[PDB]
């Protein structure tokens, strides 16, 4: 449980708990039994929901992926036939902000794929029921060039085949970090620019984004082209379970403008100015 | 007989005494130690520079005016050219180090002011351009001894040339979190009526067991003026903040020729 | 190589490597050959006073005709990747004439040497994937 | 994989040459132009597109523009000539 | 199973293997060790660079022609610019060091020659002028990596300018003792029919317990060609002598700023 | 598990494991 409250009464003595010194680095330490008179309150209220296994115990949304299915003629129509997404948690602003409380984390990740469809045109016939491939490409396996090449057959890549209309597909991805924890924030580069290089790496990106390769989620429609153009939307989800975290940080106040910790100029003012200091 | 305000710290052949100190903060309750054998990442023979680099190094003294807005140092790279720790660093591929940051600023009993001395794990800052993201050069991100300053205005340069640097905004603390929440880090506050020195003890904090010091900057030292300096006869006086840092329990791996980074 | 083809089915690898070098010259050809391994993050070694400072081995020629330069596991990450990645770069390896190779008369001057690769018994892989040799 | 739009450049001795090198990726981990010629930067919004501003062109040069896309190292050059009287 | 001709020596992260070696000479029957507490001259905290400087350093390879007359190296100062031992040296006032000198020279089975590899305590040499006595400059007495050569002729320059150097006469061994008596030092002879490497193990030999390495040069490495090189097809061939030296059991005292000696 | 790594130091002896002979097939 949380702490109860002891039956204390008034004091007059040299033991003074109301006075601390925050120059020393420690926070305040006075519980309300110190400075006033308190009754006895047996406290049965627990902190069970605030723990990290339940603070991250929701299947959040991280991205929205779009694939289509039609008779492709041009080249831009052949790139609507599939979609390759680099796996990251930074393409939204709500699961990211819950994870940038902490510097380092360690969690087995559980994903679930909620998928919708629509007809594009109105009078171009109909279509049969559809099966969707979702293939996890680790860094190094060949990313697909077209929607029906040698790469989609997936002799070793983990693939799931969702028949449209079923329950959404779910799977658990373990801790796949090469460190001993996922560095949410990485304060360093990927390489060291040496003295008198003819390489001139004066465009090495700062910080986090030069170390994270988690994979590529490539999604096709396994059907051939129907007479009716079927436009699909796929919402990749994440739910961190078996969660551990280290080294807490303040949460994000101003909005994001990228994959880094950057912040845009027109939203550097998160507060709203009060009337005066004496406004209840 | 003894008091909390008098403290002598000795490491190697260096000594800091202080007679008006507050208590010392061991960061996250752990004293720094060597890499244990049950957690070792490399398999080469580790170099332990026992007393040649576990000693106090005194940086340059910045001047804290009434309009001074903040300072920042990246901690395993502000010591990049300091004695033998700057020679243990670039002759090795791996390096872990604990730290004893001691920040020195003193005035009379008629001055006033506050200095939030922080120590931020993975102090990732924002770039000063809106053309690209996560976009800082190497020289502008790693000044070394002199450190950098904060600023009370965000002016993103439209040039991608002069925008490859830290947009060191004080109230957003660089990384866009509010500065009033920065007390969740290991911190002490130099208050010019109570104390005159801030001592932190910083263990090696990283996800890896041991990592490249030349690439990766572990800690971020931050000094924010919370309440500005105000001396009533001379309103534009300057009292110096001198930062004295010691490596602790260092350990290095992967010996080779010297690494000399670029300077431009 | 046989090690390289198995690693292109996986993604993350750790462990030390074993380079066994067979000298296929004549019998009377004697010499000494430097074999060096430099961890990354500095100048790539070109002269002999840059690769002596790393992890090296000075090998002599004679009866026992195969050395073994070991490239140890010296890495920031627990697991380097199976791609050309900057953050998990491996190291720089060279090979210098230590003194030189000396042949007598009636003996070929231009000779050859074979180079092997294997894995130490602390070498292990993870995260099966497809390969990029075949289509 | 890596595109250099001013591929054929004619410009006299000593002047400046604008070189535009980007990649066909969304995350250029390591991208740069390899030449011993002075260049600051040219301002260009976008995390992918990129222009270096070369200057003091004396002899014939062929700078290499790498780009560390997650499919290996890529290669693109440009061809530039000089003029003399 | 084992033989005296195959020997591997490892110190720090450096390894010498050799397959045609003679036996190794421990100089005066004593293996080098740290300064014991019953003999310590300074009272400061000693720096022990455990593996960062107790490793093999490879010098420059001189070429041994048929007319080559000798070579000399001063031993704690030929390593003055070698890794961290050259950085442990000039940041400290005191220094003792044991040594493992390994001299590398090999040829075919058709060559011939002899190389007296010596190691001379307090190798005080003679000046190359008759104007003054005990009269050598600093740069000419301490070349460092490249060492010096002997000569089969004594030509004292009448200039006091160009006479401030070692009158390196081979048969008088520099100091006016005959070279045929130099076998009272710890020595090995590289003979090109028997061996191809000379290994000595040199303890710290000095009257003091510990001494300035920047001032005082303890040992003198000397390589004399006793029988000249003679290859019958090519009489003017060159086989290289490469000298590889490791410090051993080093210990330093009196830390300060860097000592940078003069270069002219 | 995979093999650990023992705490060893430097050697100077006739036991030479760095030299093998791959003519033997191993």
């Amino acid at each position: 449980t949380a702490q109860s409250t002891p039956l204390t009464s008034g004091v007059n003595s040299q033991e003074v708990p109301a006075l601390t010194a925050v120059e020393t680095g420690a926070s305040g330490q006075a519980v309300p039994s110190d400075v006033i008179e308190t009754r006895h309150v047996v406290n049965y209220k627990t902190r069970s929901e605030s723990t990290l296994e339940s603070f991250f115990g929701r299947s959040a949304c991280v991205t929205i992926l779009e694939v289509e299915n039609f008779n492709a003629t041009t080249d831009a129509d052949r790139k609507k036939q599939f979609t390759t997404w680099a796996i990251t948690y930074t393409d939204t602003v709500q699961l990211r902000r819950k994870l940038e409380f902490f510097t380092y984390s360690r969690f087995d990740l559980e994903m679930t794929f909620v998928i919708t469809e629509r007809y594009y045109a109105s009078n171009t016939g109909h279509a049969r029921n559809q099966v969707y491939q979702l293939m996890y490409i680790p860094p190094g396996a060949p990313r697909p060039t077209a929607w029906d090449d040698y790469t989609w057959q997936s002799s070793s890549n983990p693939s799931v085949f969702y028949t449209y209309g079923s329950a959404p597909p779910r799977m658990s991805i373990p801790y796949v970090g090469i460190a001993n924890a996922y560095s949410h924030f990485y304060d360093g580069f990927a390489r060291v620019p040496l003295k008198d290089e003819t390489v001139d790496s004066g465009d090495t990106y700062y910080g986090l984004v030069t170390i994270n390769d988690f994979g590529t989620l490539a999604v096709r429609v396994v059907n051939e082209y129907n007479p009716a153009r079927i436009t699909s939307k796929i919402r990749v989800y994440m739910k961190p379970k078996h969660v551990r975290c280290w080294c807490p940080r303040p949460p994000r106040a101003v909005p994001y403008r990228g994959e880094g910790v950057d912040f845009k100029q027109d939203s550097i003012t998160p507060l709203t100015a009060v009337e005066n200091i004496n406004t209840f | 007989g003894y008091s909390d305000r008098v403290r002598q710290i000795t490491l190697g052949n260096s000594t800091i005494t202080t007679q008006e100190a507050a208590n010392a903060v061991v960061a996250y309750g752990e004293w720094p130690s060597y890499l244990d054998d049950k957690e070792a990442n490399p398999i080469d023979a580790p170099t332990e520079p026992d007393v040649s680099s576990n000693r106090f190094y005194t940086l340059d003294s910045v001047q804290w005016k009434s309009t001074s807005r903040g300072w920042w140092w990246k901690l395993p790279d502000a010591l990049k050219d300091m004695g033998m720790f700057g020679q243990n660093m670039y002759y090795h591929y791996l390096g872990r180090s604990g730290y004893t940051v001691h920040v020195q600023c003193n005035a009379s009993k008629f001055h006033q002011g506050a200095l939030g001395v922080f120590a931020i794990p993975e102090y990732v800052m924002a770039c000063n351009t809106e053309a690209k993201t996560s976009y800082v050069s190497y020289v502008n991100a790693n000044p070394g001894e002199k450190g950098g300053v904060f600023d009370n205005a965000y002016n993103p340069s439209a040039e991608a040339s002069e925008g490859r640097k830290f947009a060191a905004l004080d109230y957003l603390l660089g990384c866009g979190v509010l500065a009033g929440n920065a007390f969740v880090y290991p911190h002490q506050i130099i208050n010019l009526r109570t104390n005159n020195s801030a001592t932190l003890v910083l263990p090696y904090v990283n996800s890896l067991a041991i990592d490249c010091m030349a690439k990766h900057n572990n800690w971020g030292l931050v000094i924010l003026p919370l309440c500005k300096l105000d001396y009533a006869p001379n309103s534009s006086t300057e009292i110096p903040i001198t930062v004295t840092i010691a490596p602790m329990f260092t350990e290095f791996n992967g010996l080779r020729n010297i690494t000399v980074p670029a300077t431009q | 190589t046989m090690l390289g083809e198995i690693l292109n089915y996986y993604t993350h690898w750790t462990g030390s490597l074993r380079f066994t070098f067979l000298f296929c010259g004549s019998m009377m050809a004697t010499g000494k050959i430097l074999l060096s391994y430099s961890p990354p993050g500095a100048k790539p070694p070109t002269t002999r006073k840059d690769a002596m400072l790393g992890t090296h081995i000075i090998w002599d020629l004679g009866l026992q005709s195969s050395c073994t330069m070991l490239a140890p596991w010296i890495s920031n990450t627990v697991y380097r990747r199976c791609i050309k990645d900057d953050f998990t770069e491996g190291g720089y390896i060279t090979c210098f004439y230590q003194t030189r190779i000396v042949v007598p008369s009636g003996t070929p001057t231009s000779m050859f040497m074979l180079a092997f690769v294997s894995a130490c018994p602390d070498f292990s892989v993870r995260l099966l994937r497809d390969t990029n040799h075949i289509s | 994989q890596t595109s250099v739009s001013p591929s054929k450049v004619i410009l006299p001795r000593g002047g400046s040459v604008l070189v535009t090198c980007s990649t066909s990726c969304d995350q250029p981990k390591l991208l740069g132009i390899e030449t011993p010629l002075p260049k600051k930067e040219l301002l260009l919004p976008g995390n992918n597109r990129k222009v270096y501003e070369l200057s003091n062109v004396q002899e014939d040069s062929q700078p290499m523009c790498y780009s560390n896309c997650p499919d290996g190292q890529s290669t693109a050059k440009t061809f530039l000539t000089v003029y003399w009287t």
